[PDB]
RNA sequence: GGUGAAAUUCUUGGAUUUAUUGAAGACUAACUACUGCGAAAGCAUUUGCCAAGGACGUUUUCAUUAAUCAAGAACGAAAGUUAGGGGAUCGAAGAUGAUCAGAUACCGUCGUAGUCUUAACCAUAAACUAUGCCGACUAGGGAUCGGGUGGUGUUUUUUUAAUGACCCACUCGGCACCUUACGAGAAAUCAAAGUCUUUGGGUUCUGGGGGGAGUAUGGUCGCAAGGCUGAAACUUAAAGGAAUUG
């Protein structure tokens, strides 16, 4: 497929990286591992201002890359750029996500799926929604080979979930949240009140995604970066 | 031929029919 | 229906409007009858791609 | 200690795209595909096709400074295929040897919750 | 003369299944008279271990696993090297190989 | 023009609708352990020491 | 991009590609199964409201109210019609590129009606289990859904109970299944397609060699498309069903 353009031109040499200057993504507080990695930027004329061309960027980290143990391999992140200075351009916390290998691993048939979904809102008025997902689990001694739910235990659980995902946001701006993610309290809280109901194994939460952001208010983020 | 296009090619001949037909009346 | 002396479509010895019907934007009180500076026209075919 | 970058390749049938990208994914960097390596519009995809353009942009890097890559394989996704090309692999491969360091690697095609409609008919495609 | 007992599918009082595409021909076929099998691979290949080992950080990564379920019309899995035909007794033979 | 030298350890079979290439997989003598299959025309034992123009293709296995 | 391979097509005005963000319409993936519901068409994201239904439990009530049904009525996939809304994607017609002896076709690129919804029609389908409905009896066995019963049984709470999830045994109803042929059948095959020359449980519908023909005509229903009811002249010794060997 080289040799075959017809025409270039209706109407009718510089490379582009002499101008690009690296930066450095600096992630927020409750996260061990600091240094992001790098970005690109041609560098900013008196016009460009390539300054304020950065800051709508969104950078793609996995925990593993921040907390450097492998038990949080999938546990995907997603990062908002939000303020740049000095090289050091700040980011903060725009969503989670799960691998696609983790998602599709965890879907074996000869059982019951359960999925869920809040829309709250935090304290500082970010508006999330958190998405949770389980699967029902053989009992040990179990004869029947598929352990189905009776489809008023997801009707149930549902609710417990909805409830218990309220609870753990409220009363939490967003930091506290980013570090309850991490050690997963919450998938360990919810089987707290499922097992009376049912087994409910692997109840690894799911992405969580950010709707709507407050005022700036530069104050805020200085305190993560300090 | 095929049983569906024989009795379609009788529907197409009887808006036919009940076309000259109504010539007369 | 009309004589050429009351319409731009006026007069013929067949009742027939004798050039394109769409004026332009920029024609002159008198030259604006019809379909004025329309981008399409016929039957309407599709949803409206607003 | 190390620069990243994002491989983002294509694997599909009929053509490869890869080019790795910064991690942000806004900045591009040595965007090649595969039909630009041969001219026989028939190898579009073919797995030597595919890997000479993976050099290029593994080649590419270099010069920019980016050292390491992280690796996102993607089929034609949506009501399509699904099911990533020949070329898709070998390019792979080829990245990899040439040098550059490669991290997190995952799959990344987008798969619908049982979108529109699938182009064929009813009766498909009868060949 | 009938050929099957099920005739052709696993509908015994379903009235109707809502059909899934043809994954190889886009031929629209019924979900239960499909041929569904699953493919799972790995994520580089059989032999790219050998060298996609040495070439990455984070030694013994996890070599990930793709997943795909394939469903496939009669006409497609008939001609594409799966479960093409059998004798008239073993047709009977419902036990995966 | 880099040359390198391939050795053989084992002739998997014959493929091709024709008949006449078959299929062997094999070694790089230099930085040894690294091996490949490849297709090859001609007739064939195991210990054969084959030129590769490219050593970077995986050639089609019929499997 | 597309393909067995190319061409039309979009491309230096920046395509395909990458990122952030927005809109719109449809669909309800993976879970998804010899699994569930419904009279049948049909029905798979969450919650709330509205009314319904079976099965089970029952030492509640009425007491033969029942079974099947001409006429008659309700619902009735898709396509199609009428009028607003909507109009993403796919796509009858149509326009194009290729193949070919030709290609008004299969392959490719476009694309109108249609696809969606509202209000009103249509009344058909391989509408299939090609197996009318109610009732009794005739062989075993595994498995599953719903309800129930017993088991110092396992599990989690509060080691501890009750529950919930499991395990064992049993039972009522359902979706099915596996072996056998006492029996049935022309046979393929059937736990009903058995209890039919040792021929009678009640009942509705349909059929009578192949063509002409589901045609003509006449009614009647429909906006129309068309539906339902429906011959005769004529012509013929075979059409057909299931298995066997080639
Ligand atoms: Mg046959
Ligand atoms: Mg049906
Ligand atoms: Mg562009
Ligand atoms: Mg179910
Ligand atoms: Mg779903
Ligand atoms: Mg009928
Ligand atoms: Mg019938
Ligand atoms: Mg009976
Ligand atoms: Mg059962
Ligand atoms: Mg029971
Ligand atoms: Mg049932
Ligand atoms: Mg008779
Ligand atoms: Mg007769
Ligand atoms: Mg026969």
């Amino acid at each position: 497929a080289v040799g075959k353009n017809k025409r270039l031109s209706k109407g009718k040499v510089v490379d582009p990286f002499t101008r690009k200057e690296w930066f450095d993504i600096k992630a927020p507080s409750t996260f061990e591992n600091r240094n992001v990695g790098k970005t690109l930027v041609n560098k900013s004329t008196g016009l460009k201002s390539a300054s304020d061309a950065l800051k709508g960027r969104v950078v793609e980290v996995c925990l593993a890359d921040l907390q450097g143990s492998e038990d949080h391999s999938f546990r995907k992140i997603k990062l908002r750029v939000d303020e740049v200075q000095g090289k050091n351009l700040l980011t903060n916390f725009h969503g989670m996500d799960f691998t696609t290998d983790k998602l599709r691993s965890m879907v074996r048939k000869w059982q019951t799926l359960i999925e869920a979904n809040v829309t709250v809102k935090t304290s500082d008025d970010y508006v999330l929604r958190i998405f949770a997902i389980a699967f029902t689990r053989k009992q040990a001694n179990q004869v029947k080979r598929h352990s189905y739910a009776q489809s008023s235990h997801i009707r149930a659980i549902r609710k417990v979930i909805s409830e218990i995902l309220t609870k753990e946001v409220q009363g939490s701006t967003l930091a506290q949240l980013t570090s309850k993610l991490i050690p997963e309290v919450i998938n360990k809280e919810i089987e707290n009140a499922t097992k009376d109901i049912f087994p409910l194994q692997n109840i690894h939460v799911r992405k969580v995604k950010l709707l709507k952001q407050p005022k700036f208010d530069v104050g805020a983020l200085m305190a993560l970066h300090g | 031929m095929r049983a569906k296009w024989r009795k379609k090619r009788t529907r197409r001949l009887k808006r036919k029919r009940r076309k000259v037909r109504a010539r007369s009346k | 229906a009309m004589n050429p002396v009351d319409h731009p479509h006026g007069g013929g010895n067949h009742q027939h409007i004798g050039k394109a019907s769409t004026i332009s934007r920029g024609a002159v009180s008198g030259q604006k009858a019809g379909l004025i500076a329309a981008r399409r026209t016929g039957l309407l075919r599709g949803s409206q791609k607003t | 200690s190390q620069v990243f970058g994002v491989a983002r390749i294509y694997a599909s049938f009929n053509d490869t795209f890869v080019h790795v990208t910064d991690l942000s994914g806004k900045e591009t960097i040595a965007r090649v595909t595969g039909g630009m390596k041969v001219k026989a519009d028939r190898d579009e995809s073919s797995p030597y096709a595919a890997m000479l353009a993976a050099q290029d942009v593994a080649a590419k890097c270099k010069e920019v400074g980016i050292t390491a890559v992280h690796v996102k394989i993607r089929a034609t996704g949506g009501t399509r295929t699904k099911t990533p090309g020949p070329g898709g692999q070998a390019a792979l491969r080829a990245l990899a040897r040439s040098g550059l360091r490669i991290g997190r690697i995952e799959d990344v095609t987008p798969v619908p919750s049982d979108s529109t409609r699938k182009k064929g008919g009813r009766r498909g495609r009868r060949l | 003369p009938k050929k099957r007992a099920s005739n052709g599918r696993n509908k015994k009082g379903r009235g109707h299944v809502k059909p899934v595409r043809c994954v190889n021909c886009s031929k629209s076929i019924p979900k239960d008279k499909a041929i569904k099998r699953m493919a799972i691979r790995n994520i580089v290949e059989a032999a790219a271990v050998r060298d996609l080992s040495e070439a990455s950080v984070y030694p013994e990564y996890a070599l990930p696993k793709t997943y795909n379920k394939l469903h496939y019309c009669v006409s497609c899995a008939i001609h594409a090297r799966i479960v093409r035909v059998r004798s008239r007794e073993d047709r009977k033979n419902r036990a995966p190989p | 023009t880099p040359v390198t030298l391939a050795k053989v350890i084992k002739v998997l079979g014959r493929t091709g609708s024709r008949g006449g290439v078959t299929q062997v997989r094999v070694e790089f003598l230099e930085d040894t352990s690294r091996t490949i299959v490849r297709n090859v025309k001609g007739p064939v034992r195991e210990n054969d020491i084959l030129v590769l123009m490219e050593s970077e293709r995986e050639a089609r296995r019929l499997r």
